[PDB]
C-alpha cells in the first residue's frame, strides 16, 4: 500500500523512540557528566599547592571512569542486579592521573583510584549498555527495565527531573498595595544570587542586592556603569514614549538631590554599601570595592573598563518596571513553561561531585602540610599512601548523597532534600512514569495555586493528565511522550554568528537610537540591535535547518517587548515538529518510504530540514497544523502526532478523548498502583515488597502508547467479562460484583513477595551474630515455632510459615560466649511460604541473609480494582456462577459494574472499550483506543452485527436466579480492569489492648505495633455535640489512659502511694483516676516554674 | 441548696433524650452489678435490654435531679416523667 | 506467566490449546481469528483467554537458576 | 497576690531548677548502639 502523509507521518514517533528512549534525559545527562563535566572539574581544580616547600606541587592531569590504560577492556563491574542482591552499590572507579614531584626531580604519571562513582543504569560505563538481551539473561537483568537510576546500597535510587525557574533571565511581576518587584536570579560556577529590584515609593526605582546595605537608587546605579549622562539614561530606559518619561523623572530628579555625580562618585557610593568579605584583604576598603561588588553583582563579568553591558542590561531591567508601572499585563506568569527549566541527574552529579572535590582536595592538602612540617627525613617516596587510604570520602559523600536525597553543598550553600527518591516497583507502568517524572521548586507558597493550575503552553511538552493527588496535586509533573530537553551549547561561537548577520554590537549603538529597531538578546542579554528582525530571524532559522548551528538553539521575536530571542542554555524543554514550508509538509511520504524502508532514521529528519525542535517560546512564533488536512498556508509547523500530549502512563487509557478530564487524571494515578507483571527477573529480584499478578493478560483495546512503552509485554490487568447492570444491590457507590467460579479458575489471582533482611555483624570483641537453632522435642522432631527452620537455622525453601514461627533463628552476644536469642518471627494473618533464602555477604566481609516471603493471594471482599478510566472501587459482594446473569451462549460476566458509574463520571471512553474489545475478540485483533484516534465505533458495529450480536453491544441476558430474560439489554462485552495494590487483607486492623507508649502509656500508633485509632479532635467535638458524657469518658479516659493518681487535699500537688510527699502528712491524700495525659501533663508544668494546684470537692453531700 | 417542692415545678413534664439515655445507662450498670429486676426477663440476659424492658414498663426505681442554673432542684421519678 | 487451564468466565478447557493456536500461527499461517475459530474457541470470553495472554513464562525462563 | 508563700516575685527568678522524673524524660533501650540513649530534657539538666 502506498504510504500516505496524513496516516504515516506517526512513524516518525517511533524512529525518534528508538534512538532517544522515554528515559533518556537522566541518560544524556548522566553520559554528558562522566565523558565531560568530570574533565571540567578535574580542569577547575588542576593543581594543589603548599605553602611550605615550594618545589613541590600535585596536578590532577586526566580524569576517567571505569577504564585503565592496561588494558582495552573496562575493569569488571560486578553486575547491577548483583549489587541489588548483595546491598551494595553500582558504582565504577575513578582514575585519576598525578603529576606529583619527585625529590630527585623525577617526572611520572599513574593510574590511581579516587573513589567509586555510583553509575546511573544503562549509560555509556554500565555494564547492561548495548547489551542484547542474552547477556541481559546471563546478568540477570531486564530488557524492558527503563534504567536510568542509581543502586546505592542495593536499593534502586532516581534523581528526579528538577523545575525551576530560569536563571539569568528577567522576570518581571506586578503586586498589590506593595509596589512591583522584579528579580534576575544569577549564577555562576561559584556563586549565585538574586539582584532584587523593587519600586520603594512615590515611583522611585531601587536596586536591591543582598550584598548591599540599602537598596541603591536606580540613577546612581545607572551612572555608576559608565552611563553618566543622565539624559542618555532616560533615553535608554524610556526610548520616545511620553508616559514613561514622567514615570522615571522622579528616580531622576533623586541623583541631583544628593549631589551631582561623576561616574566614580557613584562607584564610591556603591563601595560604601558593601557589607563584608570575612575580614580578609582588608585593604581593599576603598572605591575599589565597588569594583568587586559590581563584578558580583550579576553574571555579566566584566574584566575590563567598559560597563556598557551590564549598563544596557540594567537600562533594559528598569525599562520592563516602567512598563509594568505604566500598565500591569506586562508582567511574566512565573508559571509559563518558558520561564522554566529542568535540571537532570547528571548536572545535579556534576555540582555535588565538585564539591566532593574540592572538600578532597583540602583534606589531601591538610594531609601534605601536616606530612611535610617534618623537618627532617621528608623521604617523598610513596607520597600516596595518604590519597589511597583517603579516597573513601568522594566515595563516602557521592553515595550517600543519593542515598539520603539531601545534598549538603558547602561550596554553594543550600541543603534540599528529596532530590532522590525510590524508584517504585509496584508495576512496570510505576517504574517507567517514576522516570520522566518532574518535582516543581519547593518554598512556592503552597496556599496559592498559581504553580498548581495546568497551563496551555505546556501543551506537547508536558502530560495533561499525568498530575498526582492528594497533596502535591499540580506539583509533580510528567514529561509527554515525543520531547527533549536541550543541553548547554557554547555561546560564544553565536554572538559571532549574530554580529556577521547584521546585529550592530551595543558598544556600537547610541542610546538616542536604542528603542528604534528591535534589539537582539542572547540569553536574556542585549548584545546588539538589527534592522530587518524578521529576516535576521528567517536567515537564523535556515542556518540551523541547514546544521549551520546547534538545532537547539532557539529564536524568537517579541513585537510588544521589540526584541529578537536567541536562547542556548540548556534545561529548555522542546519537542520535535514537521515543518511547514510554502504551506506544504517537508516529509512528502518519500521520506516516510526510506524511514520505513529502514533508511533515514529521526536524526536524518533534522540534517535533511524537514523536522526541527521547537521550545515554548519559538511556539510562540509558530503557527501549528494538528492535521495535514487543515494547513494553511500562513501556518509554519506541522504536528507528528498529537496523541503525544499524553505521557508514557496516560497513554494507558483507550479513548481518553471521550471522557472527562479528572477520569483520565485518576486513570494515570491507579494505573502505577495497578498489580501485575513487573520485569523478566522479577522471580531472580528481591525486594521489600512486590505484587504480581498470576495470570495478566494485554488489553484488548490497546493504544499506540502502550506498544511503544512495551506495556502489552508486561500488563497489569485482566480482559474480564464485563455486564453493566444493576446487580444484588451490593453494588452500589462504586462497588463490584465479581464472579465466584472466575476467582476459583485464577482470575485476579495476584500474590505477594516480601523480604527480610538481616546482617550477622561482627563487634569489637571478636564476637558476631550466629544462626544455628532447631531445638527439637523429646519425640526427635522440631518444636512448633521451628517447623519449618532447617538445620542451618534459615528457613527452608518452599515450607509454610504461620503467625509466632522463626524462617532466621538469629542469637546477639549477651556481651555485644553466651547468646541471647534475637530470631526473626513471622507476624502475619495469613501463613506465607518461604521461596528464596538468600546468603550472601556484603562488600565489608559482613554475613548477609535475605528471606523471600510468598503469599498468594485469592481476590476477596473489599479488594480495589479499576478499569483505566478512574473507574475504582471495592468488591462488593462475590456470588456463585450460576447466580450470575448469562446470555445465549452461556457466557457469564466476571465483573458486573453499576451502570451508576457512567452518567456522572461522563467516561463514554469505558463504553467504546467495551463495545471495541468486544468486536476485538470476535474478529481476532487486539483493537486501538488511541486518543485523537483509534478503532472507529462505526468499524466495530459493523463487527458485532457480522457475527450475529447488535451493533450496541447490547445482549439480551437471562437472570441466573430467576431464568427469565432480563427487561433490558445489558452492555455486554470485556472491560480491561486491573487489581490495586491496596487489599482488605492488609487494612484489616483491631486492637483490643496491649502495647503502650513508654511516655503517654496510650496505646502505639502503628498497625505493626498494634496500634488503636485515634478519636481526634473532630470526633470529640462530634460526641460533644450528641451530648454523650459517659461515652466521652469511656473513649477518651476509661479505654485511653486511666491512672490513679493521689492528690493532696491540702496541696493540690499529686503524692505517691498515699504520700504528699510535700507536706509529708499523708492525712489530706485522696485516690481519683485522671488521665495519664493529665498527669504527665502536671509532672511536666511542675518542671518549669508552674505549679498546678488541684482543688477537690465531694461530688456528694450536694 | 434548696428543693423546689414537689407541687409546684416549672421543669418541663417530658423526659429529655439524655434523661432517658442516662436513666437506661444507669439502670444496666446497676443490673450488670446484680442488682435484681422488676420486670420478667423472659430469657433476656444483657443489661441494657432488662433495662429498656423496665423503661417501657416504667418500673425504673430512680428519680431525676434537674438542677437549675440559679442552684435548687426539682425530683423527677422516672414514673412520672412522661414519653 | 502461562496460558490459563480454563476459560475465567465459561470453564471451558483453554490451556490445552495454547500450543495448537501457535502452530496455526506460524505453521500454515491463518488469521488469528480463524485459528480461534478452528479450536473451538466460539464464545468471545475463550476467544479473549488466549487472544489476550501474555505468554510470559518463555521469558521468565530466560533466568534459570539451576542450569 | 502576696497572701500564700510563693506569692513573692523574687520566686520568679530560675534558683532552683525542679529536674523532671525519669518518666518525664524516659531513657529508650538499645538504639543503635547497645548502650542505652538519653534524651533531650537528660541532657540539657546534665549540662546546666
Ligand atoms: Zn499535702
Ligand atoms: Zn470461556
Amino acid at each position: 500500500d502506498e504510504i500516505n502523509t496524513a496516516q504515516d507521518k506517526w512513524h516518525l514517533l517511533p524512529a525518534f523512540l528508538k534512538v532517544k528512549g522515554l528515559v533518556k534525559q537522566h541518560l544524556d545527562s548522566f553520559n554528558y557528566f562522566v565523558d565531560t563535566d568530570l574533565k571540567k572539574i578535574i580542569k577547575a581544580n588542576q593543581l594543589i599547592l603548599s605553602d611550605v616547600d615550594p618545589e613541590f606541587y600535585l596536578k590532577y592531569v586526566d580524569i576517567r571512569v571505569g577504564k585503565k590504560s592496561s588494558s582495552s577492556t573496562k575493569d569488571y563491574l560486578t553486575p547491577p542486579h548483583e549489587c541489588r542482591l548483595r546491598d551494595m552499590t553500582y558504582s565504577a572507579p575513578i582514575y585519576v592521573d598525578i603529576e606529583y614531584t619527585r625529590g630527585r626531580n623525577i617526572i611520572m604519571h599513574k593510574d590511581v583510584e579516587i573513589g567509586r562513582m555510583p553509575i546511573m543504569l544503562r549509560s555509556n560505563k554500565c555494564i547492561l549498555y548495548d547489551a542484547d538481551e542474552s547477556k541481559m539473561a546471563k546478568l540477570n537483568e531486564c530488557p524492558l527495565d527503563p534504567g536510568g537510576y542509581f543502586i546505592v546500597n542495593g536499593t534502586e535510587k532516581v534523581i528526579l527531573v528538577q523545575e525551576q525557574l530560569s536563571k539569568n533571565r528577567i522576570i518581571v511581576e506586578a503586586d498589590e498595595k506593595k509596589g512591583i518587584v522584579q528579580a534576575s536570579v544569577t549564577s555562576s560556577t561559584h556563586e549565585r544570587k538574586s539582584k532584587t529590584y523593587v519600586i520603594t515609593k512615590n515611583g522611585k526605582i531601587y536596586l536591591k542586592h543582598n550584598s548591599i546595605a540599602e537598596e541603591i537608587p536606580i540613577a546612581i546605579v545607572l551612572k555608576a556603569c559608565g552611563i553618566l549622562s543622565d539624559l542618555e539614561i532616560m533615553q535608554l530606559v524610556c526610548g520616545n514614549d511620553s508616559s514613561y518619561q514622567d514615570i522615571f523623572a522622579v528616580n531622576l530628579e533623586e541623583s541631583s538631590k544628593l549631589d551631582i555625580y561623576t561616574q566614580q562618585q557613584a562607584l564610591e557610593y556603591i563601595g560604601a554599601k558593601v557589607k563584608t568579605m570575612r575580614r580578609q584583604k582588608l585593604t581593599i576598603l576603598q572605591e575599589g570595592i565597588e569594583a568587586i561588588a559590581t563584578t558580583v553583582i550579576a553574571h555579566l563579568t566584566v574584566e575590563a573598563l567598559d560597563f556598557r553591558e551590564k549598563a544596557l542590561y540594567i537600562a533594559m531591567m528598569t525599562r520592563r518596571v516602567v512598563m509594568a508601572m505604566y500598565n500591569p499585563k506586562m508582567i511574566d506568569d512565573r508559571d509559563y513553561v518558558g520561564n522554566k527549566r529542568l535540571e537532570l541527574a547528571g548536572q545535579l552529579i556534576s555540582l555535588l561531585f565538585e564539591d566532593l572535590f574540592k572538600k578532597f582536595n583540602n583534606d589531601f592538602k591538610l594531609s601534605i602540610d601536616k606530612v611535610l612540617k617534618k623537618p627532617n627525613r621528608a623521604m617523598e617516596y610513596d607520597a600516596l599512601l595518604s590519597i589511597n587510604v583517603h579516597s573513601n570520602n568522594i566515595t563516602s559523600g557521592l553515595n550517600r548523597a543519593i542515598s539520603t536525597g539531601n545534598w549538603s553543598l558547602k561550596r554553594f550553600k543550600m541543603e534540599r532534600a528529596g532530590v532522590t527518591h525510590v524508584l517504585s516497583r509496584l508495576s512496570y507502568i510505576s517504574a517507567l512514569g517514576m522516570m520522566t517524572r518532574i518535582s516543581s521548586q519547593f518554598e512556592k507558597s503552597r496556599k496559592v495555586s498559581g504553580p498548581r493550575a495546568l497551563q496551555p503552553s505546556q501543551f506537547g511538552m508536558l502530560c495533561t493528565a499525568d498530575t498526582p493527588e492528594g497533596e502535591a496535586c499540580g506539583l509533580v509533573k510528567n514529561l509527554a511522550l515525543m520531547t527533549h530537553i536541550t543541553t548547554d551549547d557554547e555561546e560564544e561561537p553565536i554572538k559571532k554568528l549574530c554580529y556577521v548577520l547584521g546585529v550592530e554590537d551595543i558598544t556600537l549603538i547610541d542610546s538616542a537610537s536604542l528603542h528604534l529597531n528591535y534589539g537582539v538578546y542572547l540569553n536574556g542579554t542585549l548584545i546588539g540591535s538589527i534592522r530587518f528582525p524578521t529576516k535576521f530571524v528567517t536567515q537564523f532559522r535556515h542556518l540551523r535547518r541547514t546544521g549551520k548551528v546547534s538545532e537547539f538553539i532557539s529564536i524568537y521575536s517579541n513585537s510588544h517587548q521589540m526584541a529578537v530571542h536567541i536562547a542556548t542554555d540548556g534545561g529548555r524543554i522542546c519537542r520535535p515538529l514537521i515543518i511547514v514550508s510554502d504551506g506544504q509538509s517537508r516529509v512528502k511520504d518519500i521520506h516516510l518510504r526510506k524511514l520505513l524502508d529502514g533508511e533515514l532514521d529521526f536524526d536524518d529528519f533534522l540534517k535533511l530540514g524537514l523536522v526541527e525542535y521547537l521550545d515554548v517560546n519559538e511556539e510562540n512564533d509558530s503557527y501549528i497544523a494538528l492535521y495535514e488536512k487543515d494547513i494553511v498556508p500562513s501556518m509554519t509547523h506541522l504536528e507528528i502526532e498529537p496523541f503525544t500530549i499524553l505521557g508514557a502512563v496516560a497513554g494507558l487509557i483507550p479513548y481518553p478523548h471521550h471522557n472527562q478530564s479528572p477520569r483520565n487524571t485518576y486513570q494515570c494515578a491507579m494505573g502505577k498502583q495497578a498489580i501485575g507483571a513487573i520485569a523478566y527477573n522479577q522471580f531472580k529480584r528481591i525486594d521489600t515488597l512486590l505484587y504480581l499478578m498470576t495470570y495478566p493478560q494485554q488489553p484488548m483495546v490497546k493504544t499506540k502508547t502502550i506498544e511503544l512503552i512495551d506495556y502489552d509485554k508486561l500488563p497489569a490487568g485482566q480482559n474480564a467479562t464485563v455486564a453493566v447492570m444493576s446487580y444484588s444491590g451490593y453494588d452500589i457507590e462504586d462497588a463490584l460484583v465479581l464472579n465466584k467460579s472466575s476467582i476459583d479458575r485464577g482470575f485476579g489471582r495476584c500474590e505477594t513477595r516480601r523480604k527480610t533482611t538481616t546482617v550477622l555483624k561482627r563487634y569489637a570483641n571478636h564476637t558476631q551474630d550466629i544462626i544455628g537453632g532447631m531445638r527439637v522435642d523429646e519425640n526427635g522432631d522440631p518444636i512448633w515455632q521451628h517447623q519449618s527452620l532447617g538445620p542451618d537455622g534459615l528457613g527452608e525453601v518452599g515450607m509454610k510459615v504461620q503467625s509466632g514461627q522463626i524462617y532466621i533463628n538469629k542469637s546477639v552476644p549477651t556481651n555485644s560466649t553466651q547468646y541471647r536469642e534475637a530470631p526473626v518471627i513471622y507476624r502475619g494473618p495469613e501463613p506465607s511460604h518461604i521461596d528464596q533464602v538468600m546468603m550472601s555477604v556484603s562488600d565489608n566481609d559482613q554475613a548477609l541473609i535475605k528471606v523471600l516471603l510468598r503469599q498468594n493471594r485469592r481476590p476477596e471482599l473489599g479488594d480495589k480494582f479499576s478499569s483505566r478510566h478512574g473507574q475504582k472501587g471495592v468488591c462488593g459482594i462475590i456470588v456463585k456462577q450460576e447466580d450470575m446473569p448469562f446470555n445465549d451462549q452461556g457466557i457469564v460476566p466476571d465483573i458486573i459494574m453499576n451502570p451508576h458509574g457512567f452518567p456522572s463520571r461522563m467516561t463514554v471512553g469505558k463504553m467504546i472499550e467495551l463495545i471495541s474489545g468486544k468486536a476485538g475478540v470476535l474478529n481476532g485483533t487486539l483493537e486501538y483506543g488511541t486518543c485523537f484516534g483509534g478503532s472507529k465505533l462505526e468499524d466495530m458495529s459493523k463487527i458485532l452485527v457480522d457475527q450475529g450480536f447488535n451493533y450496541s453491544g447490547k445482549d439480551m441476558l437471562y437472570s441466573g436466579i430467576t431464568g427469565e430474560c432480563l427487561q433490558a439489554y445489558i452492555f455486554f462485552g470485556p472491560i480491561y480492569y486491573q487489581k490495586l495494590k491496596h487489599m482488605v487483607l492488609d487494612k484489616m486492623h483491631a486492637r483490643a489492648r496491649g502495647p503502650r507508649a513508654v511516655l503517654t502509656r496510650q496505646p502505639t500508633e502503628g498497625r505493626s505495633r498494634d496500634g488503636g485509632l485515634r478519636l481526634g479532635e473532630m470526633e470529640r467535638d462530634c460526641v460533644i455535640a450528641y451530648g454523650a458524657s459517659q461515652l466521652l469518658l469511656e473513649r477518651l479516659m476509661i479505654s485511653s489512659d486511666a491512672f490513679e493518681v493521689d492528690v493532696c487535699d491540702k496541696c493540690g500537688l499529686m503524692g505517691y502511694s498515699g504520700w504528699c510527699t510535700t507536706c509529708k502528712s499523708a492525712e489530706n491524700i485522696i485516690k481519683m483516676t485522671i488521665p495519664y495525659a493529665a498527669k504527665l501533663l502536671f509532672q511536666e508544668l511542675l518542671s518549669m516554674n508552674i505549679a498546678p494546684r488541684l482543688r477537690l470537692e465531694d461530688i456528694f453531700q450536694q | 441548696e434548696k428543693a423546689i417542692p414537689k407541687d409546684q415545678r416549672a421543669t418541663t413534664p417530658y423526659m429529655t433524650k439524655y434523661e432517658r439515655a442516662r436513666i437506661l445507662g444507669t439502670r444496666a450498670l446497676q443490673i450488670s452489678m446484680n442488682a435484681p429486676v422488676f420486670v420478667d426477663l423472659e430469657g433476656e440476659t444483657d443489661p441494657l435490654r432488662i433495662a429498656m424492658k423496665e423503661l417501657a414498663e416504667k418500673k425504673i426505681p430512680l428519680v431525676i435531679r434537674r438542677y437549675l442554673p440559679d442552684g435548687s432542684f426539682e425530683d423527677w421519678s422516672v414514673e412520672e416523667l412522661i414519653v | 506467566m502461562i496460558v490459563p487451564v480454563r476459560c475465567f468466565s465459561c470453564g471451558k478447557v483453554v490451556g490445552d490449546k495454547w500450543e495448537s493456536y501457535l502452530n496455526l500461527l506460524q505453521e500454515d499461517e491463518l488469521d488469528e481469528g480463524t485459528a480461534l475459530s478452528r479450536l473451538g474457541l466460539k464464545r468471545y470470553c475463550c476467544r479473549r483467554m488466549i487472544l489476550t495472554h501474555v505468554d510470559l513464562i518463555e521469558k521468565f525462563l530466560r533466568y534459570n537458576p539451576l542450569e | 497576690d502576696a497572701t500564700v508563700p510563693s506569692g513573692r516575685p523574687e520566686t520568679y527568678i530560675w534558683r532552683y531548677l525542679p529536674a523532671p522524673p525519669v518518666c518525664i524524660r524516659p531513657s529508650v533501650m538499645m538504639q543503635d548502639s547497645p548502650a542505652s540513649n538519653e534524651d533531650d530534657l537528660t541532657v540539657k539538666l546534665t549540662e546546666i
